[PDB]
């Protein structure tokens, strides 16, 4: 090859396969010794002037160095990296903001040991989208909407590129199904001095929703003691206040609040936590 | 009663019609054919280009104030009712035709209730005569595939218009009305 | 040898006067001027009411006429001295129809409408009175006439076609006869308030374990209900084989299977279950109760 | 089957029609009026003088041989069926009109059976076209009393013709046929 | 940028060949000559069947065609290389209808007629086949078409109008579709042989005296029977509350009240009575048996 | 009056009435003595020269003779007959022969002691009948028919004339209802040697029926033993023969036969008598 002191070349091999590795264009009847990570290899592995690896595992990757017999004269350096061909990615999108656009990620079910190249392309019937992304974490299109009730099913496809293989996956959806806001923030419950068997729970609206007055949300409340471990479901209308009368005299409760649009989308996750104590005169 | 119970009745009727239309569209897609039964099936719209669409911008949807919205809903519902009544000749099934007639009667009742809501608020426009050209719309000469495409697009547009009318009724009941 | 009676088929009211004449045809009309007599509904009228005008005409004067015996009209026959029938006529008397009242309608599974009204006037039943039912939408619709009459009894009509929901209806009855015409008051009716359903079929009563004073009653909900617009409410009653009194059970709206208590062992009981719809997505008022199901008898295993 | 079962079927049908006509005539006389409900009520016949009578001498009745009798029965039954079908507009009662329609259907079936019996014996006269002037006989302008007299005389003539046809069928089954 | 498929909506038989072409519209029709492919019912056809003719026409050859998956016809869509839908067509294939067989009719109380037939051919079920029922008198009558179809199930019709008695009827079914037309054989039917009536209502079982092994079963004859043309014949059966086997009683044609024997004391029995008409004033053969009445349970007083 | 020895006059009076009967135009201050059937009357009954009878009964009729005082010189003879005014007659007609006419009688429910005069008049719609009668017993029109199925209700009226009063009665009927032939004649039953539990009964046709072949009759048979006294009804078709299998081995039977047209009229009376014995081997 080129000069021995040059930057080594990178070669990729699949898992459990077979591959030979000669150092340069030297003859077959030459004295060749190999070294990995600073230790010598056994002579029972050399096929003349080449090195064959039968059924490579993950613990064979590294720098394959080929030196002269009983010396430190380098001739050819090469880095070996073993990886797995990519599988079909998992794609499922969600609109955190109904008035604005949507966003989604893509990830492989089985992780690989080689960085891949991804592709993004949205159709939306017969059109062209942008998918501009300057986010903190990768794998997020953050597309923006342009119309309302367009009656056109969106179509997005994710592609993966790799030196060992490739795959593709495409899904279809609409703006009415993939709608799920974020759970409410700052869920704090306070007692009431008048009625002992009563609790007051107050929550807020997530700041992600741009128009909380034009597109109202339908809240949900869940209350449960700590020793009873049985949740009772109650549905609420528009409003950030609730008055529960199922509180005990000396027992604690855990409250969880959800969020959902009026008639569009599905339910969201519950709150983080909530703790309160009933009123007691002493 | 005023606008109190009327808007709630219209909302309940729109929800019931939406459920019935979902069921009827599922049945019609199962009966139409294997290609039309596919989950996505997004072809370019070329057969049906005369029925009114339900695509509007956000600012344009917020600009109208209780009159243009109701007029557009009335005219679109009348057009969709005429199209669904004309669609009865295509299907050949006892239970399917019975469900079609039931949905037609329910949509006519919903149109009448919308007209009554418009007339109850005190708007000097009870029924401004629309169209009268597509008042019957007799079935012209067309192929079977084009007819199935027209039926699918009509069902999709009816679903979209039902969703839009439900959203508009909710907005009117929340913001503009107490 | 025939006679002519004038006027032919008149029309009068209850209490008005009547003037009729019977003129016979005879060349020596001497004895015929006094031999003719009047007969009404097979009854010979008194000769004091009839008067003689000349040799070929007889006069009759009647007052305070009453209702007709039959709908076809009273028969006035001018008889001869020997009893021969010379001529005949018919009399139509009655009163104009008034506005009908007490109109009520009910809907069965929101698939048909049956209305029942009452005339309320005693003067219209004498003559043939026409009754027509008109129903239409309040804001957008046209007048529709009901066709299937007498589906349950007198003065009733059946509407087999489906009707629109969540929309009030205007129903009125029109009365028309030979005298005049009248229209009933407009009644605003909602179909969601007159919902009626069928009783729950498949009533099966079985024992549970070895308890002699407890039973189990299970049934199947009626498939006619769509379960989307409203929810039915069941009710159970039972009696003793030798007793006529019935003991009613409280609301069993949700539970399709209910267990009785306090029963006497070694006794046969008859169970009848009925269901009643409630109000969902609208007026929360309940609907009309349904009829009781067929009695299903079961025996309690004595100790 | 020949003339064996056919004559017996015609006899049974004539007996059933006679019973039904007796019942219907009783009902119609009870509904008509008090004078027509009297037991005797024998007035001179002047209103109905166009329908064929059923009065025949003994020697004349014995002279005919299986052809003139059947032809007269067929034409008289057709005329009576037409008259009774036209008589439906006079009565106004649900059950009465239902019984009238049932009797008309039964009389039409009896006429068809008589025609089949005539055609089965091998007579080259299946249906010689009679009348066609009174084929419909629309109700002309007449009084109510004259109409009731016509109805009573029609019922009496129908009863007499039923009796005569039963007697003729019995005679044909006994003497001329084995 | 549309295509045209020829022929449009053809009509072929099961097993015949099919030749269709898809011509795209493009100015440089180089890649479109081989980028197009055929799709039948959402299934991609193998490229070995398709052939290329020139730059703007694609050929397809199919043989031994089978029955249609749906009644509307198979969909043949000409797709582009990117998956766009260019044009579509429908294929109608089937077999001519044969003569229907196994036709049977029954009459209920001589007030209606209900017939049921069977197609009997597997080739007509693919395409839309029209079924019409014609009934008329044998010697004097005209063809009458039945209107109320599907009164009891598939391939059935209901005749609500009254029919003439003591006269045979000619009933036949006609089959018509896009291919051909066929008529069934004429069937001579007598109404007096298919008489069917309702089960006797008002089934009441009561005890007699103090006997523990004997009961009494009484009922009311169905008012629908005129009692003049025929006489019904009753039949009684009973079972044990815990046993599924049924014990039948002999003819109780005349007696409206019958007493059972051999019953075990202190046991609840269910009684079901059905009636069957006989032949009077005609063929003495009995008619079709009716369904069993509602079970009426009674308890035997033990000693 | 006229000369005494002339024929006496006849005078009629009702029952229980009061009448005065003088003999001639004699003065009121004359000596009058009355005699009945040859015996003298008490002077306590004479009202001067006249005789008054208070409430006459049936035992007062006879010859009322008026003689001179203490002599046998006759002056006036009168025959007194007491009677009852006639009531409404009983009229009901019957046609013994269907091809021929009909006949009927008329009689009073309460018999009277004075011969009356009767009238006969038949209308038959608007016509005139004869009612010619030369019979053995009176009260029989014996009218003859003229048409068949005339569809005209016959109307006959019976009138009664008497010196004390009169009455009238009229009825209406048709030729189809009043039809009843005579019972059969010569009903003789003979046994059969083959079957012991069998009897042969033979009857004949009444000679009154003129056309038994054109208008057939439907016979009826009734059989009953002497000790069980229970009749069992059986209907027969056209024929003058019957075969009964309900005969006993050693019991006698009583047979009775009736007569009736096919579908016209009602049933007639039974036969006179019948006796027979079954077969017995010895
Ligand atoms: C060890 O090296 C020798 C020499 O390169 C290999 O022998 C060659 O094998 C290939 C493939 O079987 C043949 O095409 C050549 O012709 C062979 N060359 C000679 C000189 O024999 C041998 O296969 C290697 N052994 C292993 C296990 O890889
Ligand atoms: C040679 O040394 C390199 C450098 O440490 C080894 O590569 C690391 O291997 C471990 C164990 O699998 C991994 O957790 C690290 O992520 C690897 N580092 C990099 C930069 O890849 C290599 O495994 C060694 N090879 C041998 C045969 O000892
Ligand atoms: C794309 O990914 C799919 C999903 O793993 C691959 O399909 C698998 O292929 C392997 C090898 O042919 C089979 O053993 C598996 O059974 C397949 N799984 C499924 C779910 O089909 C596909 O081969 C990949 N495509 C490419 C070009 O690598
Ligand atoms: C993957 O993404 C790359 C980057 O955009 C695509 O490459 C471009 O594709 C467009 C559309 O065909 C061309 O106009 C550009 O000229 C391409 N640029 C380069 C540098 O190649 C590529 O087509 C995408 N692949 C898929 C399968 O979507
Ligand atoms: C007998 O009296 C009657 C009734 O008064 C007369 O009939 C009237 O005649 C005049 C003219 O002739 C008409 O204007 C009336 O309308 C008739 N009335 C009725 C009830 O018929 C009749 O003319 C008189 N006859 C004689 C000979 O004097
Ligand atoms: C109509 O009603 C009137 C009133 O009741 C009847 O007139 C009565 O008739 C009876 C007998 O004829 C008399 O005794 C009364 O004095 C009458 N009363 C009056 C007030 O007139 C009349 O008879 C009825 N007519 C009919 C045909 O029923
Ligand atoms: C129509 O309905 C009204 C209301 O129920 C009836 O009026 C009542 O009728 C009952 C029964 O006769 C009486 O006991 C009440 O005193 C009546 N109340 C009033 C306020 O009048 C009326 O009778 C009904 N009419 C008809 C023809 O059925
Ligand atoms: C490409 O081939 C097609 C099919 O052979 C040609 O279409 C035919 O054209 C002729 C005359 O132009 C017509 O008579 C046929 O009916 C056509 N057949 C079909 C199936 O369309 C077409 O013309 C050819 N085009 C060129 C440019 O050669
Ligand atoms: C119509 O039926 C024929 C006969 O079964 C089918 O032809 C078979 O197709 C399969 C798969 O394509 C082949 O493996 C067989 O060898 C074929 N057999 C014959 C005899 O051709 C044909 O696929 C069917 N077509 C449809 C649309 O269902
Ligand atoms: C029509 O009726 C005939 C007669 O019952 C049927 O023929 C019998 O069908 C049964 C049931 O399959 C078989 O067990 C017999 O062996 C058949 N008998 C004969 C002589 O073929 C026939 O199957 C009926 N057809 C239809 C379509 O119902
Ligand atoms: C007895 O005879 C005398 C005389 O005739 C009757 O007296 C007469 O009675 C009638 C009627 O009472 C009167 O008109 C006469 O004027 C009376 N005449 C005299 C002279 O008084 C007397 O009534 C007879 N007694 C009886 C019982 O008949
Ligand atoms: C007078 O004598 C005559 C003649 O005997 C009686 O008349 C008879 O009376 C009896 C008894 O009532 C009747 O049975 C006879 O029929 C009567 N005969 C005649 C011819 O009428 C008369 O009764 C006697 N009168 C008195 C007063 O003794
Ligand atoms: C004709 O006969 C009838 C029947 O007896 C007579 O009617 C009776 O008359 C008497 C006296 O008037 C009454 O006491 C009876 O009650 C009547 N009976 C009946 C049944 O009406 C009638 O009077 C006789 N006519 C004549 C003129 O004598
Ligand atoms: C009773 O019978 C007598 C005897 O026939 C009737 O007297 C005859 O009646 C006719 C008809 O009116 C007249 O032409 C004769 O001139 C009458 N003759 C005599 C001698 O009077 C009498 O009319 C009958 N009475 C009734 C009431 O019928
Ligand atoms: C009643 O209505 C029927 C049909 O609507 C009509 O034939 C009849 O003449 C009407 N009668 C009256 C008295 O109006
Ligand atoms: C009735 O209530 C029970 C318990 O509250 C519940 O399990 C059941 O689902 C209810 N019925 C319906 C129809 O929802
Ligand atoms: C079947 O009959 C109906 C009505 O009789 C008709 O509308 C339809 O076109 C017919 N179909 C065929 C294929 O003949
Ligand atoms: C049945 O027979 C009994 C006795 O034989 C009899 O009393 C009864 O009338 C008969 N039933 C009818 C309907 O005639």
């Amino acid at each position: 090859r080129h000069s021995p002191q040059e930057a080594p070349h990178v070669q990729y091999e699949r898992l459990g396969s077979d591959v030979t590795l000669p150092c340069g264009t030297a003859n077959w009847d030459a004295a060749v010794t190999w070294r990995v990570n600073g230790t010598d290899l056994a002579p029972d592995l050399l096929n003349g002037s080449q090195l064959v690896l039968h059924g490579l595992e993950l613990g064979h990757s590294g720098l394959y160095a080929c030196f002269h017999r009983d010396s430190w004269h380098l001739r050819h350096q090469v880095l070996l990296h073993v990886g797995l061909p990519p599988r079909e990615p998992v794609l499922s999108c969600r609109s955190n903001t109904y008035p604005k656009g949507f966003y989604c990620s893509w990830h492989l079910p089985t992780p690989t040991y080689i960085p891949n190249t991804f592709n993004v392309t949205v159709l939306h019937g017969s059109k062209i989208m942008v998918c501009e992304k300057d986010p903190a974490l990768k794998n997020r299109c953050h597309i923006r909407y342009m119309h309302l009730f367009s009656t056109i099913k969106y179509k997005v496809s994710i592609s993966v590129s790799n030196a060992l293989g490739h795959n593709a996956t495409a899904i279809t959806f609409d703006e009415f199904t993939i709608v799920k806001p974020d759970p409410p923030e700052n869920v704090v419950a306070r007692p009431v001095p008048s009625n002992p068997r009563r609790l007051e729970v107050t929550w807020q609206t997530p700041s992600t929703w741009p128009d909380p007055e034009s597109f109202p949300l339908k809240f949900f409340l869940r209350y449960r003691p700590l020793i009873l471990d049985q949740w009772q479901h109650v549905e609420l209308s528009d409003g950030t206040a609730h008055t529960i009368t199922d509180a005990y005299a000396g027992k604690e409760y855990i409250i969880q609040v959800a969020a959902k649009d009026n008639e569009i989308g599905t339910w969201s996750d519950w709150s983080v936590a909530a703790h309160a104590t009933p009123w007691t005169e002493e | 009663p005023g606008p109190g119970p009327s808007i709630q009745k219209t909302y309940d009727l729109t929800r019931y019609l939406e459920h019935q239309l979902r069921s009827l569209a599922g049945t019609y897609l199962n009966y139409l054919g294997p290609p039309f039964n596919e989950p996505d099936f997004n072809p370019p719209r070329l057969g049906a280009e005369t029925l009114p669409r339900a695509t509007v911008d956000l600012e344009v949807w917020r600009s109208l104030n209780d009159k243009l919205r109701l007029t557009q809903n009335y005219e679109a519902y009348s057009h969709l009712l005429c199209y669904l009544r004309g669609l009865n000749r295509q299907a050949a099934t006892a239970e399917l035709r019975r469900s079609l007639a039931h949905f037609c009667t329910s949509l006519q009742g919903l149109l009448g209730s919308i007209a009554g809501v418009m007339a109850a608020l005190g708007y000097p426009l009870p029924q401004p005569l629309p169209g009268t050209e597509p008042t019957w719309t007799p079935g012209p000469a067309h192929s079977d595939f084009l007819q199935k495409m027209d039926d699918f697009w009509l069902l999709k547009e009816l679903q979209t218009w039902l969703w839009r009318s439900a959203k508009d009724f909710n907005r009117l009941k929340k913001k503009m009305q107490p | 040898h025939t006679a002519v009676i004038s006027p032919q088929d008149p029309t009068l009211l209850i209490g008005s006067s009547l003037l009729a004449t019977c003129s016979v045809h005879g060349d020596p009309p001497g004895a015929t001027a006094e031999g003719l007599y009047w007969t009404l509904n097979g009854r010979r009228l008194p000769p004091e009411l009839s008067r003689v005008l000349n040799a070929s005409t007889l006069a009759l004067a009647l007052a305070n006429l009453n209702g007709s015996r039959q709908r076809s009209g009273d028969n006035l026959v001018c008889h001869a001295r020997d009893g021969s029938i010379l001529a005949g006529s018919c009399l139509y008397v009655g009163l104009p129809p008034e506005k009908p009242v007490n109109i009520s309608c009910w809907s069965k599974n929101m698939k048909d409408l049956t209305c029942r009204w009452t005339p309320g006037a005693h003067g219209e039943t004498f003559l043939h009175t026409n009754y027509s039912l008109k129903y239409k939408l309040r804001w957008y619709g046209q007048d529709n006439t009901c066709e299937e009459y007498h589906t349950v009894g007198p003065h009733s009509c059946h509407i087999p076609k489906d009707l629109a929901l969540f929309t009030p209806y205007e129903i009125w009855v029109e009365a028309t006869n030979r005298l005049g015409s009248a229209r009933s008051d407009v009644l605003t009716l909602d179909i969601l308030d007159v919902v009626t359903t069928d009783p729950p079929p498949d009533v099966h009563v079985s024992r549970v374990g070895g308890l002699e004073d407890q039973l189990s009653v299970r049934w199947v909900s009626p498939p006619a209900l769509k379960d989307f617009l409203f929810q039915a409410k069941y009710q159970i009653r039972y009696r003793v084989e030798d007793s006529v009194d019935w003991k009613v059970v409280d609301d069993v709206s949700n539970q399709t299977s209910c267990r009785l208590a306090g029963l006497k062992p070694g006794t046969v009981y008859f169970v009848q279950v009925r269901c009643n719809p409630f109000g969902i997505y609208g007026s929360k008022k309940a609907g009309i109760w349904s009829e009781w199901s067929h009695p299903t008898a079961a025996s309690t295993p004595r100790s």
